[PDB]
């Protein structure tokens, strides 16, 4: 009859369909997965936890000094230490050599900032009495926004940085 | 009346959808105006004549979020899961209780409203410390949403007074609905709960000195995702027990329907750091081990999809539509309360596809904090839930109060609903695209003008989505008002049933709605993966809490 | 057959699988 073979025919139709979704979603995963084990893996903040007194930051330590929060830490390997604050960043600029690889580490001394580098896949909140950590390599030499993308306040819509890579 | 002396859910229920349609109206009128600002126009020197109370861009969209996002959607979960259950079982709440639920709700509402008025409470809707607001937004957010837990226990009660009167009866399907949607928002709030009594209000208050902002987006978003499957689920209510027979037909499948909310109850919760992939100091393993876990629970919503459009097939074939397409034209074009949540499920396809976008952990860098987000939400909230909710007003309104509807009031619903629907995906098309373009949320961008430049185009589609749903949230004011506004009264529209869909039933029904009745059984797996899900990382937090000094920067 | 729900879901699975795989094709394209 109509609606009992309709109900039969549906159903049939709907345990395919639910079996094609599962084999895509596990495809999904799988292409996850890949991200997971390349270079593109980076900007994944650290797991690590490692908490400063946001309070002291500005005084005492490597975010202390903007004119010295580059340091070669590695042959090809570069660290900064980044404040994001209310409503900017520092240092400004931050200054990078082209194909080295480039760890950040942004700290907040007030309220909870983003750290978001046009063109790049860097996009990290920055909480404070945290310390964010991402690396990268900039592949390309020139000027690269650093954009606020967490409402901190009234000063948020101008909270804007740079970094310049260079040759 | 007699009429609410037999029956006085009716007059509690439509006490809760009023204050909800209230808050939605006062929510909205924002919305244009950061519409505008997305376009690159600065209308806010306007609306603050207009409302003078407004001091920041930031207040509003504040005020929005909290009063759209937040009250609407969960005055309309509580009118919707409790009345519904109630008029299938023949049943009456305790009204004692139904009655204390609302004035929890109400006097919430005007404890939190305050402080968002005088501007002391500028956090948005998400409220991340170390932002730090009044005392009264605490407390306000604090009651309202306990306003719920008086709800869970009413429907329960219902269920239990019914299986008493029942021994070896299956749960029926609308109050099977409702069972497991309370008894996992009873596992998706404790978040925020414990969020709000250990650390917000003490801190507030005062009474410690920091709060640690890691903790609290945690905790914070242990509620923050199944809180989307609580707006969510009454529309899927609707659309599973309603809609068929308001299309012509019969829902094809109880057991696949019940299968649906189960899932949800199960995977609802245990998936917050989907929110929190770029946060630091939380593993790496556990943020893929949520993106796995985020990606099943679309599998109901898949699920969904099928159910309904067989749904919505059968219907038109019974009324005369052929071939692949002509099923479509067939259906009640003219009805409302058809157009509208069916509409929202279209939004709801490209939607949904964002949803698994940002899913997916690694993909998540491009979009997130970005216009990408909201052009994703407004597809699945703002339209889908709130199309199916004034939807609803169209067999809803005439079955709580007695006025009819008329042919004009009819008409003009129509074309709302339409505009509304038009309005929502021209605005997914421009915050998609700006935010592809790395154009952030939660900005006043129309205040940095030459900031966005290579953003024009994707502007020119946020200005005209502002002024199309501007006219439509105008002719749903007046619309819904001239309703509320009527004097003529039907009594024996009061008095009909609603319009419940008969359900097409097979073989295989019985021996799968035993299992899914196992409901005890079922909440403790939900449960579990709760403590699972959340355990190991907040034990790591709490073991190494870092407080930090709230601030005010506004 | 539901020809109808088939055509919907067809609709469904092409719309997931140009995002996801477009939003692919930006990530590495910024790595
Ligand atoms: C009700 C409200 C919401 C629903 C439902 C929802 C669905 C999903 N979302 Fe989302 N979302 C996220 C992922 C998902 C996934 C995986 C799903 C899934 O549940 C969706 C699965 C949906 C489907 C698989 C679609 C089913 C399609 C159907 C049912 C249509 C059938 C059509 C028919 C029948 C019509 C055709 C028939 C005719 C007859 C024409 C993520 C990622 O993990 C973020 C973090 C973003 C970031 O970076 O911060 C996020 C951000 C948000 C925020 C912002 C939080 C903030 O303020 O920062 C909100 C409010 C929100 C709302 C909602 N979202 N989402
Ligand atoms: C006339 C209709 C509406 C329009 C024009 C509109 C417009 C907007 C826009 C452009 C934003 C982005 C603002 C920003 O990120 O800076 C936004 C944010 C938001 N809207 Fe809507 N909206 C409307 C209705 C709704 C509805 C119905 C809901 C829920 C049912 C809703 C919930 C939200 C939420 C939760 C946010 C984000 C809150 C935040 O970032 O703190 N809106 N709205
Ligand atoms: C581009 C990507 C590819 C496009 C995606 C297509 C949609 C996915 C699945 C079809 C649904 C499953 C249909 C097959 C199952 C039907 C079945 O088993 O039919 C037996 C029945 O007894 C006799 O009617
Ligand atoms: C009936 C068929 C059944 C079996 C078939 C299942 C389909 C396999 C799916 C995905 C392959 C995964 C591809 C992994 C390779 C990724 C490489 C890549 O895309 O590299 C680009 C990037 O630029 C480099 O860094
Ligand atoms: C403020 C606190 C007073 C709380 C309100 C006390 C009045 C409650 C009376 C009541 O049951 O009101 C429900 C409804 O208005 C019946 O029409
Ligand atoms: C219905 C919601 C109302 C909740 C109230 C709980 C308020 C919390 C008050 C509990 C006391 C807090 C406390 O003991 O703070 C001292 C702390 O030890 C300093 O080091
Ligand atoms: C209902 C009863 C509410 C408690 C009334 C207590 C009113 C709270 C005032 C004390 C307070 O929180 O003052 C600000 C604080 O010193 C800095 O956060
Ligand atoms: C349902 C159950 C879910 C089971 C499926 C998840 C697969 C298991 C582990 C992935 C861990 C990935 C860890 C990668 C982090 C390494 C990295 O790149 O850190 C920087
Ligand atoms: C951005 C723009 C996206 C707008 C697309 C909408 C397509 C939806 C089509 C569904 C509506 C069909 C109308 C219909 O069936 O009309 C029948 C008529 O009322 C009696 O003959
Ligand atoms: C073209 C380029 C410019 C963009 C469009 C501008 C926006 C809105 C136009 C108004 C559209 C109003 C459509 C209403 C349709 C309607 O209500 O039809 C009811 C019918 O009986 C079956 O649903
Ligand atoms: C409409 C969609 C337009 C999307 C335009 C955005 C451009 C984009 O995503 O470019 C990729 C990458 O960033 C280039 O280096
Ligand atoms: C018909 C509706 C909208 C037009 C489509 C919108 C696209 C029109 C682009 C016009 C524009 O303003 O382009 C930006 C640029 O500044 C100019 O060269
Ligand atoms: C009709 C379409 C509505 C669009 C009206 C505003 C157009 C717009 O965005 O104009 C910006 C322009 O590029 C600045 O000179
Ligand atoms: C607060 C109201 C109580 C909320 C807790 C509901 C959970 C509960 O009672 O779980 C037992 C379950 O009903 C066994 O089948
Ligand atoms: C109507 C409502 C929905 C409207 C939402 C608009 C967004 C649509 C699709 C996402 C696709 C992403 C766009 C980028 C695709 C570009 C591409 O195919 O390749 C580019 C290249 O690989 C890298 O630079
Ligand atoms: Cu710093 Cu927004
Ligand atoms: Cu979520």
């Amino acid at each position: 009859v109509d609606e009992h073979k309709a109900h039969k025919a549906i159903l049939a139709y709907e345990k395919g369909w639910l079996a094609f979704s599962l084999a895509m979603l596990f495809v999904f995963i799988a292409l996850i997965a890949y991200t997971l084990a390349t270079h593109t893996a980076g900007v994944i903040p650290a797991g690590k936890l490692e908490r400063v007194d946001p309070t002291t930051v500005r005084q005492e330590g490597p975010w202390a000094d903007p004119a010295q929060a580059v340091v070669q830490t590695g042959p090809n390997q570069y660290t900064v230490y980044v404040l994001a604050f209310a409503f900017g960043y520092q240092p400004n600029p931050i200054e990078v050599p082209q194909g080295a690889e480039i760890v950040f580490k942004i700290t907040s001394p007030d309220v909870i900032h983003g750290f978001h580098v046009e063109g790049t896949n860097i996009n990290v909140e920055v909480l404070p009495g945290e310390v964010s950590t991402v690396r990268y390599t900039f592949k390309r030499p020139g000027e690269y926004r650093i954009i606020c993308n967490q409402y901190c306040g009234l000063g948020h819509q101008n909270m804007f940085g740079t970094i310049v890579v260079k040759e | 009346s007699r009429v609410y002396e037999a029956y006085p859910e009716k007059k509690a229920t439509l006490y809760f959808l009023v204050l909800g349609f209230l808050a939605l109206i006062v929510g909205s009128l924002f919305g244009p105006f950061q519409a505008l600002n997305y376009g690159n126009v600065d209308a806010y020197p306007l609306l603050k004549r207009l409302l003078p109370f407004v001091q920041s861009y930031y207040q509003g969209l504040t005020l929005h979020g909290v009063l759209n996002a937040i009250v609407f959607t969960q005055l309309f979960a509580q009118a919707i899961m409790v009345y519904l259950p109630a008029r299938e079982l023949n049943m009456r709440p305790n009204m004692g209780l139904m009655w204390l639920s609302w004035w929890m709700a109400f006097i919430g509402l005007v404890v939190a409203a305050l402080p968002l008025l005088a501007n002391e409470a500028t956090v948005l809707y998400t409220f991340y410390p170390p932002l730090k607001g009044h005392w009264a937004f605490y407390l306000g957010a604090s009651v309202f949403v306990l306003s719920t837990w008086v709800s869970i226990y009413i429907v329960l009660d219902l269920w239990r007074r019914w299986k008493a009167a029942n021994p070896g009866k299956v749960t029926p399907l609308v109050t099977y609905m409702a069972v497991v949607f309370w008894l996992m928002w009873f596992l998706a709030s404790l978040g925020l709960v414990l969020e709000a009594v250990l650390f917000l209000l003490p801190w507030s208050f005062g009474l410690v000195e920091g709060v640690d902002p890691l903790v609290a987006r945690t905790l914070f978003w242990w509620t923050g995702h199944p809180i989307v499957y609580f707006w969510l689920l009454p529309a899927y209510a609707i659309i599973y027990t309603i809609l068929p027979k308001q299309a012509g037909g019969k829902l094809v499948s109880d057991p696949m329907a019940r299968l649906a909310f189960l899932l949800f109850l199960l995977l609802s919760t245990p998936v917050g750091f989907h929110h929190q992939f770029a946060d630091p100091g939380i593993d790496p393993t556990w943020k893929m081990i949520h993106s796995v876990l985020t990606l099943f629970v679309a599998v109901p919503s898949l699920m969904t999809a099928f159910t309904v459009a067989a749904s919505l097939e059968f219907a038109g074939r019974l009324r005369g539509g052929r071939g692949l397409f002509g099923w479509i034209r067939a259906l009640p074009w003219d009805n409302p309360a058809f157009v509208a949540p069916v509409l929202g499920l279209l939004g709801f396809i490209p939607g949904g596809a964002g949803g698994i976008v940002n899913a997916s952990f690694t993909l998540d860098y491009v979009v997130h904090n970005t216009a990408w987000v909201p052009g994703h939400f407004h597809l699945q909230v703002a339209s889908l839930v709130t199309l199916t909710a004034m939807g609803s007003l169209y067999w809803l309104l005439p079955n709580l109060t007695g006025k009819p509807i008329s042919d004009a009031q009819r008409r003009l619903g129509l074309a709302v609903v339409w505009l509304w629907f038009l309005g929502m995906m021209i605005m997914a098309v421009g915050l998609h695209w700006a935010g592809l373009l790395n154009v952030p949320r939660r900005a006043y961008i129309a205040q940095v003008p030459d900031a966005y430049p290579h953003a024009a185009v994707p502007m020119v589609f946020n200005v005209l989505a502002g002024i199309v749903l501007l006219v439509a949230l105008l002719l749903f004011i007046y619309g819904l008002f001239s309703v509320l506004l009527s004097r003529e009264r039907k009594p024996e529209l009061a008095e009909a049933p609603l319009p419940f869909a008969e359900v097409i039933s097979g073989p295989e029904d019985r021996r799968l709605v035993l299992a899914m009745d196992r409901i005890g059984f079922w909440f403790a797996v939900a449960a579990i993966l709760v403590v699972l899900a959340y355990g190991p990382t907040l034990v790591q937090l709490f073991g190494h809490l870092n407080p930090v000094p709230g601030w005010r920067l506004w | 057959k539901p020809k109808g729900a088939l055509a919907v879901i067809l609709v469904l699975t092409l719309t997931i699988l140009v995002f996801w795989l477009g939003v692919y094709a930006v990530f590495f394209a910024r790595g």
